[PDB]
RNA sequence: AUGCGA
């Protein structure tokens, strides 16, 4: 090419070569494509745009472009982009339902919501890639209407009797680690026992710490409450 | 998370119907459309509710701490 | 010309007195650090940049600041000079 | 959030009784302004609205997979005719009364099904308030942290606009 | 000119169903001031009864204690609101739950496994014990009097067969449930209707007649019964307006946008209203009647404060 | 009688100040404190 | 500093900025237990006590108006123009 | 019937959890080049 | 492209308040 | 102008982005203060701010006692802090 | 209260506090939004209390937002009711609004409260209906003169004004007048209002009642016209939907047959630049290699870029000026998405245009899609692929899709956009200190 | 048990002493109430002016102002109307109750 | 490596866990991919670093 | 009565003036011919 | 800082 990149057939087996299936008419088969390749290739979008002498292969999906997220985000291809990019935003950032084996992890913090629902309106691979295990939100009916008054520009109103019923409803997991190691301190010591001694401890401290000196699992707890003792 | 009491938007107590509606679905052989017309679900409101329901606690029972496994 | 390109509107007022301080000393007077530096308040220029050099050339001077630039005013915490304490306020008294 | 990065705080958990009600004899959990759209033209939102609606009568789930459809076969449609069938507007809009008075509004409103999803930032968390508390030994100025309850800083550009107003008693 | 009495005379009421679960009535020459009032007031001013302090004392359950307390709370009860007062705030938890103003459900199941299905993969209702925690768990507590009053009308929740929880083996739930009488506006779990909703009777205009097979054509336009043809030679008429939904499918076509106004009859409601069990629909209604005028009563009894 | 269940193995047991932190049915070194027959006041809401 | 009555020359108009340290000051005043030379009629947020006392221009207080020389001009409020 | 929902296929998944393969293969494909990045520090070419 | 089609059980699922199939 | 990431000198201290006197002087950290987001309300004025009562039970006026605002003050206390115009502190002559 | 970009004076006001029950939550009317260009998207507002009578005296006298009607960078009202308060008020004042007198004076009611010191009367005041005969019968523009005559103090005359609106008269027909804002004594005797009006209507009717009767009494206005406008939008409310969207027949011709003529310009305008004879080949090889000498060269680059834009830009406002007021499915008076631009509620023509008509050539930097060294625009292009929507020009419309290589270029300029939008405000901050500092 | 004292006050601010204009605040109200009792309120001819208004919902409180002229007293004229929405509820119940009978 | 979902259940973990990640501290982190030049084949840039090491760079 | 008061900040006023409208945005134009 | 709300 007068100016262009300097010629040559630079073949490429090596590791970290980014990697993609493209089909190839000519066989009719499935054909892996990289990007130094792609530069100079023609490839369809779909077949009916297979111009003539020009493109040797078609994308499978056009699909195939997006990443997972933008695919789970239904017509994103009938939005302004950015508003894609904030949906990434948006169900990325999204309390949903983390897992199912939040009873054995430990956490600093998890969200998880109870009322979990599958889209009615999805993409084909919401189901291929499984994101029904772990459903995110809720199908609600919506008006889009200005009406009350309280509905402009970025604010939002739910139905009263609709939390009352549980919608939304949601969890959030805060993990401690209680040490009695601080110092650790040489180690001419290391008794600090969960428990009591003297008995002066108001025993109303009973009401929230079982004889163990732990919290009754299960219990309310306030600001100012002890966690132990 | 488990099949709601109510649908939030009308108020018709669903959580009846889950069983036997899943129970139309295997048993019945039936579709969603008939199964859900059979329980009385002639809302959308009571149709989304149940309709797009994901009983989530049978992935969840199975982690249960308290029996040997 | 600049602000027209955009159709934005601003005072001509605002403009002319950016220009006159531009040019407060018959000269092309920058806003930077460089024409701070012809500035009197010592402090004004210590709490824009490079504060130690300020720092340097005011304490090589003996420099005396006399207490005009409202930042300067904040660091000593005193009443700022600017509107309601453009002035003071004193008080009638019966004498008899 | 919608799908659609239409982000919104709720402003009021509206009574029932005061929301609108369909002729279905519904009253919508959620509440979008329509004056959004214009800026934002998230479009896709509104045929998710007709096509939740539409998949929840016939009861179905509906491909949204980008270009699935064409400019010759749009999904409004696809849907109006799926919606129309189902016994429901065309343009899927219905008839709604007042919650408050009563009466039938102007128009015929915009109800459909769409997938709301909550965001992690529970802005809830992040009030706080400060009229006393710690300070840093080497300021006595309140300290940083919410966790410490500590003070939110006046900045640069707030003393800035205190200077403006001439609020210097303010400002002090 | 405007009397009360002149309004009785044109005030009409004609029922179209009337079942224990679903009333839907017409009330024709009314104000919509009214008619919204009676189903805002059957919304949230209609008292109903629903448990509402649940006291766990052990739930080992993979759900959480708070949000089946909750579902517990969702639970409708088949109770007539009438058999309790309301229970005041001011005054000490001993004095607050009586046999006069409470009713106590007792929930103490335990899961267990079953002495082994078959296979394996038997209806955990075949491998486990309790494995569906329906409403029909919940024990009715009766003291005293109470329980001589409710002889013939125990508590029962409205739907036994509510899936609750589902527990396993080892699992167990212990709560007392503390349901009072509570009103709709306050929470919607007291409403005592599912949906107590009014609409406008659809009133079709026809300006010009069409006939033949554009008037059959123009027929499927509408639901199957809203247009009737008696011949099309001569009308195409409208066999009831009442059931159309107003789809507004006729505007696609011009054949009759042209000669044809659709509008309402601002003097029709269509009441529909469905009960949640708690009570007759159309008892609720006579409550909700009751209510406005004891709230009437009630303005003209108060005096006017300065 | 406290109780506290192993995290690998569910046997419960009774740990006391003078044993081994330890689920003597398994081994493992983890133990859930568990949940008892108390009371606890619920706003169902 | 002193500017002579004869010479005074400024604006015969309160300041808006004048008016409020005028109403700050006096309204703290009284509510530090000054005097009411006005009547409290009902009244209990001492700034609006002081704006009545504005408004019949009561108030005892006069602005020292400073020339960014240094001299100033002392000024009742019985005299300037209040608005 | 387009997008149809696998209901009871999904629901007898979370009964009966599979024992023999994942589902959504493209869930583990998607971090395969994790994982295989880590098995080469450790069985591969020489070792 | 061949357009996606329709639903084959695209029918009437709604009735007015007062209705049913009796009347279908 | 010494001789990886030393421990910072006094000009380090001073300057930088902030300079203790950007950082500590121009701006600070303010007592009697609070930050939330923000929820519309078209009901009130135009002019005023809607409060909700945490921080309207939070945040207190050092009210000198008078003849004239007795019975107000009298009333807040009453209350006690933890209720609407109430008062959280006594502060003596 | 101080919001986050203390970009201005303004935008750190004094508002008078009030207590609300059962809140959680900073309240904050709209009108003050455009104030601090905040957004209830999830902006967080710092609430300073002052503890001290002189703070006291200047929160409420200098800081208040009565103070703050204008801005000193121009001295238009930055202050005005916004979005659906703007639509409520073109619905409310159409010549077509009609109010009972039950109606009339409920919503009176419902937007002022005497007993709230909302009027400088202690009684209500009234007006006779505009038709006495086929029933008593009130329009809107009674509606404003009623709460006018109840707003400003008795001793003074009505406002007098001739103003206009954001809408033009043949919205409305061949013969109607609707632009012309007319006030006599208090009274709007024609036209409706708009953003021209009212929210921030330079010399509209709030700027000349804050003129005329000062601050207080326009936040009275302000106060009273949020009352007004919610009640009628609880009576009517306002929707939008895809009724609102659809194109005629006709107008999908004329889009599509606009659409057809882009096939020529693309290389039309690529033989202009490359300065070649008319109707030259779309695959003469040495037009291929001179467009070759032009990728290697910006700056003939930036011609050929610029100069198939104007052209096709031209195709553009031939789609629009053609489909536009005409090709909808629904006109105005009911089409809600074209009113909200045409109020100027929210959006432009562009918006209405991008999902009516077409997006149309996507441009970065100031010019057309990036290419690749090969010469290709996309995978899916041959190199130097001429035609107009290789280069990026958008036919699909958000109302009917994009196609996937469109789709990939609109990503380019949404990104690019929200680039500028995120380093603008960096090389921003640096402008106003610099010269803050001197000027202080 | 108590005569009502807190449910209707009077507003001074809004009240002639003349004799026909008010505004009453009603607490723990709204548009439930509100829009049946303006509507049978102005069914009076001798209303000429009334209506309601809620200051804020969130603050479950109703103001209702009534001006008349001097033939009506807004006491009298209110509780003519409240004597008119028991009477009227006396209508719904006794038709109700009739056409449940037709049965 | 090789659980299949009814043992990886069985071991109290998310019958999909896709994993890749690493426990530190018991917290969960991931090593970033990273983009970095393909290797081993010539790049013809124009910097001018190049000119920065020295007089006669081009 | 429309004359600018003694003591209004009319310096600070000018600068929010010209740096907040500046961030709506052959020669130089905009942001960079400003900070030229 | 990594990431992130605006
Ligand atoms: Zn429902
Ligand atoms: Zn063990």
């Amino acid at each position: 090419s007068t100016r262009g990149q300097y010629p040559g057939l630079y073949l490429f087996g090596g590791h970290s070569r980014m990697l993609r299936p493209v089909r190839y008419l000519p066989l009719d088969k499935e054909d892996i494509v990289g990007p130094f390749e792609q530069v100079y290739m023609n490839i369809a979008v779909t077949p009916q745009e297979i111009q003539n002498n020009v493109h040797t292969h078609v994308e499978f999906t056009p699909t195939n472009i997006l990443s997972i997220l933008a695919n789970l985000t239904p017509f994103s291809d009938f939005n302004q982009s950015p508003r894609n990019m904030y949906q990434c935003q948006m169900g990325k950032q999204t309390m949903g339902t983390p897992g199912v084996a939040l009873c054995h992890r430990s956490d600093n913090k998890l969200y998880r919501l109870q009322t979990g629902q599958t889209p009615i309106v999805k993409a084909n691979l919401y189901d291929d890639y499984g994101m029904d295990n772990f459903p995110n939100g809720f199908n609600a009916v919506v008006a889009v209407i200005s009406y009350t008054g309280y509905d402009m520009d970025d604010a939002m109103i739910i139905n009263k009797s609709a939390d009352e019923r549980g919608f939304g409803y949601g969890t959030m997991y805060k993990t401690e680690k209680v040490d009695l190691a601080l110092n650790r301190n040489r180690g001419d010591p290391i008794t600090q026992h969960f428990g009591f001694g003297n008995d002066e401890w108001p025993k109303e401290w009973l009401e929230k710490l079982d004889e163990d000196g732990l919290p009754y699992i299960g219990t309310y707890v306030e600001e100012g409450d002890p966690i132990c003792a | 998370m488990i099949v709601p009491v109510r649908c939030f938007s009308c108020g018709k107590v669903v959580g009846d119907k889950w069983e036997s509606y899943l129970n139309l679905l295997q048993e019945d052989e039936l579709d969603e459309g008939t199964a859900l017309s059979r329980l009385g679900l002639k809302r959308y409101c009571c149709r989304r509710m149940i309709l797009t329901h994901v009983d989530l606690i049978e992935k969840f029972l199975r982690y249960n701490p308290l029996e040997k496994r | 010309n600049v602000f027209s390109r955009y159709a934005i509107s601003v005072s001509f007022r605002h403009l002319d007195l950016i220009a006159d301080m531009m040019t407060r000393q018959g000269t092309y007077l920058a806003f930077n650090r460089q024409g701070m530096e012809t500035s009197t308040s010592s402090f004004m220029k210590m709490s824009y940049e490079t504060t130690c050099q300020f720092l340097t050339k005011a304490v090589l001077d003996n420099e005396r600041e006399q207490l005009d630039s409202p930042s300067a005013r904040i660091v000593v915490g005193k009443l700022n000079n600017v509107g309601t304490g453009s002035f003071d306020v004193l008080a009638k008294v019966p004498n008899a | 959030s919608s799908r659609h990065g239409q982000k919104g705080v709720c402003s009021r958990k509206w009574p029932t009784i005061d929301m609108p009600f369909s002729e279905t004899g519904i009253q919508p959990d959620i509440i979008i302004n329509p004056h959004a759209f214009p800026s934002r033209m998230t479009i896709g939102m509104f045929v998710e609205s007709l096509a939740g609606k539409a998949g929840a009568l016939h009861g179905i789930a509906q491909d949204s997979t980008p270009w699935i459809f064409n400019e010759d076969d749009t999904p409004a449609d696809y849907f109006g005719e799926q919606l129309a069938k189902a016994g429901y507007n065309y343009h899927g809009n219905e008839p709604m009364y007042s919650g408050a008075t009563g009466e039938e509004l102007r128009a015929d409103i915009y109800v459909g099904v769409v997938y709301y999803q909550r965001l992690r930032h529970m802005v809830n968390d992040k009030f706080q308030v400060r009229s006393t508390g710690p300070v840093n030994s080497l300021t006595m100025q309140p300290v940083k942290g919410r966790k410490r309850h500590g003070g939110i800083r006046v900045g640069e550009m707030e003393r800035d606009a205190l200077i403006g107003h001439g609020t210097s008693f303010l400002l002090q | 000119e405007w009397n009360v009495e002149k309004f009785k005379k044109d005030f009409e009421v004609n029922i179209s169903s009337l079942d224990a679960r679903e009333a839907n009535f017409d009330l024709i020459n009314i104000d919509t001031s009214i008619a919204n009032a009676f189903r805002r007031i059957m919304i949230s001013e209609v008292p109903s009864v629903a448990a509402e302090y649940v006291y766990f004392f052990n739930n080992t359950s993979v759900i959480q204690d708070e949000v089946l307390a909750h579902r517990i709370g969702l639970v409708p009860l088949k109770v007539d609101p009438d058999m309790l007062t309301w229970v005041d705030s001011n005054l000490p938890d001993d004095e607050k739950f009586t046999d006069e103003n409470t009713i106590v459900l007792s929930l103490n199941v335990k899961c267990t496994r079953n002495p082994d299905a078959p296979k394996g993969s038997t209806d955990p209702k075949e491998l486990y014990n309790n494995a569906h925690v329906y409403a029909r768990d919940l024990k009715f507590e009766p003291q005293g009097r109470q329980s001589t009053t409710f002889a013939d009308c125990p508590v029962v929740p409205a739907d036994p067969d509510i899936l609750l929880a589902k527990l396993r083996p080892g699992q167990e739930i212990s709560l007392k449930a503390h349901c009072i009488l509570g009103i709709g506006g306050d929470h919607a779990k007291f409403s005592p209707v599912s949906t107590a909703s009014y609409r406008l009777l659809p009133q079709i205009n026809i300006l010009q007649p069409i006939k033949g097979e554009s008037a059959r054509r123009f027929q499927k336009c509408f639901p199957p019964g809203v247009i009737g043809i008696d011949e099309g030679s001569d009308e195409a008429y409208v066999k009831d307006a009442r059931k159309d939904t107003v789809s507004r499918e006729v505007l696609r076509y011009e054949e009759f946008a042209d000669k044809v106004k659709l509008g309402r009859v601002r003097n029709h409601f269509i009441f529909n209203v469905e009960s949640a069990g708690a009570m007759t629909p159309e008892e609720i209604f006579f409550k909700s009647v009751r209510i406005l005028k004891n709230k009437a009563e009630y303005l003209k009894n108060c005096p006017i404060t300065q | 009688t406290l109780k506290y269940i192993c995290a690998e193995c569910s046997s419960k047991l009774s740990l006391s100040r003078t044993d081994a932190v330890r689920c003597k049915d398994c081994g493992h070194r983890i133990l859930l404190k568990a949940r008892t027959k108390r009371l606890v006041q619920f706003e169902a809401r | 500093k002193a500017i002579p009555k004869d010479q005074r020359a400024t604006t015969p108009y309160m300041t808006k900025y004048e008016r409020a340290r005028i109403l700050g000051t006096r309204a703290l005043q009284i509510s530090m237990n000054a005097p009411v030379f006005v009547d409290l009629e009902g009244e209990t947020d001492p700034l609006r006590i002081a704006m009545k006392e504005l408004a019949e221009k009561k108030i005892p207080l006069v602005i020292r108006r400073y020339l960014p020389d240094g001299s100033f001009e002392d000024w009742s409020v019985e005299e300037l123009i209040v608005d | 019937r387009t997008a149809d929902f696998r209901t009871l296929e999904r629901e007898s998944r979370f009964i009966n959890p599979p024992k023999d393969k994942s589902a959504f293969p493209l869930l583990q494909e998607a971090v395969q080049p994790h994982i295989g990045s880590f098995n080469a520090l450790t069985e591969g070419p020489d070792g | 492209r061949k357009d996606v089609p329709k639903v084959e059980g695209l029918k009437l699922e709604h009735f007015a308040t007062g209705y049913d199939a009796e009347d279908f | 102008k010494a001789q990886k990431v030393p421990i910072p000198g006094v000009k380090q201290a001073l300057e930088k982005k902030e300079g203790l006197f950007r950082k500590h002087m121009m701006g600070k950290r303010v007592n009697y203060a609070a930050r939330s987001v923000i929820s519309p309300d078209p009901n009130i004025e135009t002019n005023e701010i809607g409060v909700p009562p945490v921080f309207a039970v939070k945040l207190t006026y050092p009210e000198p006692v008078t003849a004239y605002n007795i019975a107000e003050l009298r009333q807040a206390v009453i209350n006690g802090p933890d209720k609407w115009p109430g008062a959280t502190q006594i502060q003596n002559e | 209260m101080n919001r986050q970009p203390t970009l201005h004076k303004a935008s750190m006001m004094g508002h008078k506090v009030r207590v609300l029950p059962n809140e959680k939550t900073l309240r904050l009317h709209y009108a003050n939004t455009g104030a601090y260009n905040a957004d209830f998207d999830g902006d967080e507002m710092n609430m300073h209390f002052p503890q001290n009578e002189n703070a006291r005296a200047e929160a409420l006298n200098l800081a208040n937002t009565d103070s703050q009607y204008l801005t000193p960078t121009s001295g238009s009202p930055v202050r005005g009711l916004i979005q659906d308060h703007i639509s409520a008020g073109v619905w409310l004042t159409s010549k077509d609004s009609f109010f009972t007198r039950e109606q009339y004076q409920q919503y009176i009611y419902g937007c002022i409260r005497p007993e709230d010191g909302h009027t400088t009367r202690s009684k209500i005041v009234t007006l006779p209906p505009t038709i006495f005969k086929p029933y008593p019968l009130w329009t809107g523009k009674q509606i404003i003169t009623t709460v006018l005559l109840n707003v400003t103090p008795p001793d003074m005359p009505g406002i007098n004004l001739i103003s206009k609106n954001k809408i033009k008269n043949e919205y409305w027909g061949k013969g109607s007048l609707e632009n012309e804002v007319l006030f006599k004594d208090g009274a709007l005797l024609c036209g409706i209002l708009d953003k021209s009006q009212y929210g921030a209507s330079k010399y509209g009717i709030v700027h000349s009642l804050h003129e005329v009767y000062g601050p207080e009494v326009a936040a009275k206005v302000l106060s009273v016209l949020g009352r007004l406008f919610t009640n009628y939008i609880t009576a009517t409310a306002f929707t939008c939907g895809m009724d609102d969207l659809r194109l005629t027949a006709e107008g999908n011709k004329w889009r599509t047959d606009i659409l057809k003529t882009s096939v020529d310009t693309g290389r039309e305008a690529a033989a202009e630049v490359t300065n070649l004879d008319k109707d030259t080949p779309a695959d003469d090889p040495e037009l291929l290699k001179r467009l070759q000498e032009i990728l290697r060269d910006n700056n003939k680059s930036g011609i050929l870029d610029a100069v198939t834009s104007s052209k096709v830009n031209a195709i553009t406002s031939q789609v629009v000026s053609k489909c536009v007021p005409d090709g909808t499915m629904k006109k105005f008076p009911c089409n809600s998405m074209q009113a909200m631009a045409l109020s100027g509620a929210k959006g432009s023509n562009v918006n209405v245009s991008q999902i009516m008509c077409l997006l149309g050539q996507q441009a970065l930097e100031g010019r057309r899609v990036p290419v690749m060294v090969s010469g290709k625009t996309l995978p899916s292009f041959k190199p130097y692929e001429t035609d107009a929507m290789a280069g990026g020009y958008v036919k699909g419309r958000f109302y009917s899709g994009i196609k996937p290589q469109e789709y990939y270029f609109h990503c380019m300029a949404g990104r690019e956009g929200l680039i500028d939008t995120a380093v603008k405000t960096s090389r921003s901050g640096y402008l106003q200190r610099c010269l803050t500092k001197q000027l202080e | 048990e108590e005569p009502d004292r807190e449910k209707i006050k009077l507003l001074t601010q809004a009240t002639s002493e003349d004799g026909t204009s008010a505004s009453f605040q009603i607490v723990e109200e709204d548009h439930t109430l509100g829009n049946a009792l303006r509507y049978v309120i102005m069914k009076n001819p001798d209303v000429e002016f009334c209506g309601y208004s809620i200051p804020h919902p969130s603050e479950n409180l109703l103001n209702i102002r009534i001006q008349t002229y001097g033939e009506t007293t807004a006491v009298d004229a209110l509780q003519k109307g409240l004597k008119d929405l028991m009477d009227l509820c006396d209508v719904v119940e006794s038709k109700f109750t009739e056409k449940i009978k037709s049965m | 490596n090789k659980m299949s979902p009814y043992e990886l259940v069985q071991h109290k973990e998310e019958s999909d866990e896709i994993g890749g990640y690493f426990i530190v501290n018991g917290i969960e982190k991931l090593i970033r991919m990273l983009i970095v030049q393909r290797r081993n084949h010539p790049m013809a840039i124009i910097r001018p670093s190049f000119a920065n090491r020295g007089a006669s760079y081009s | 009565r429309s004359l600018i008061n003694p003591g209004e900040a009319v310096g600070i006023i000018a600068s929010q003036s010209v740096g907040e409208p500046s961030t709506q945005m052959n020669v130089t134009l905009g942001i960079p011919r400003l900070r030229e």
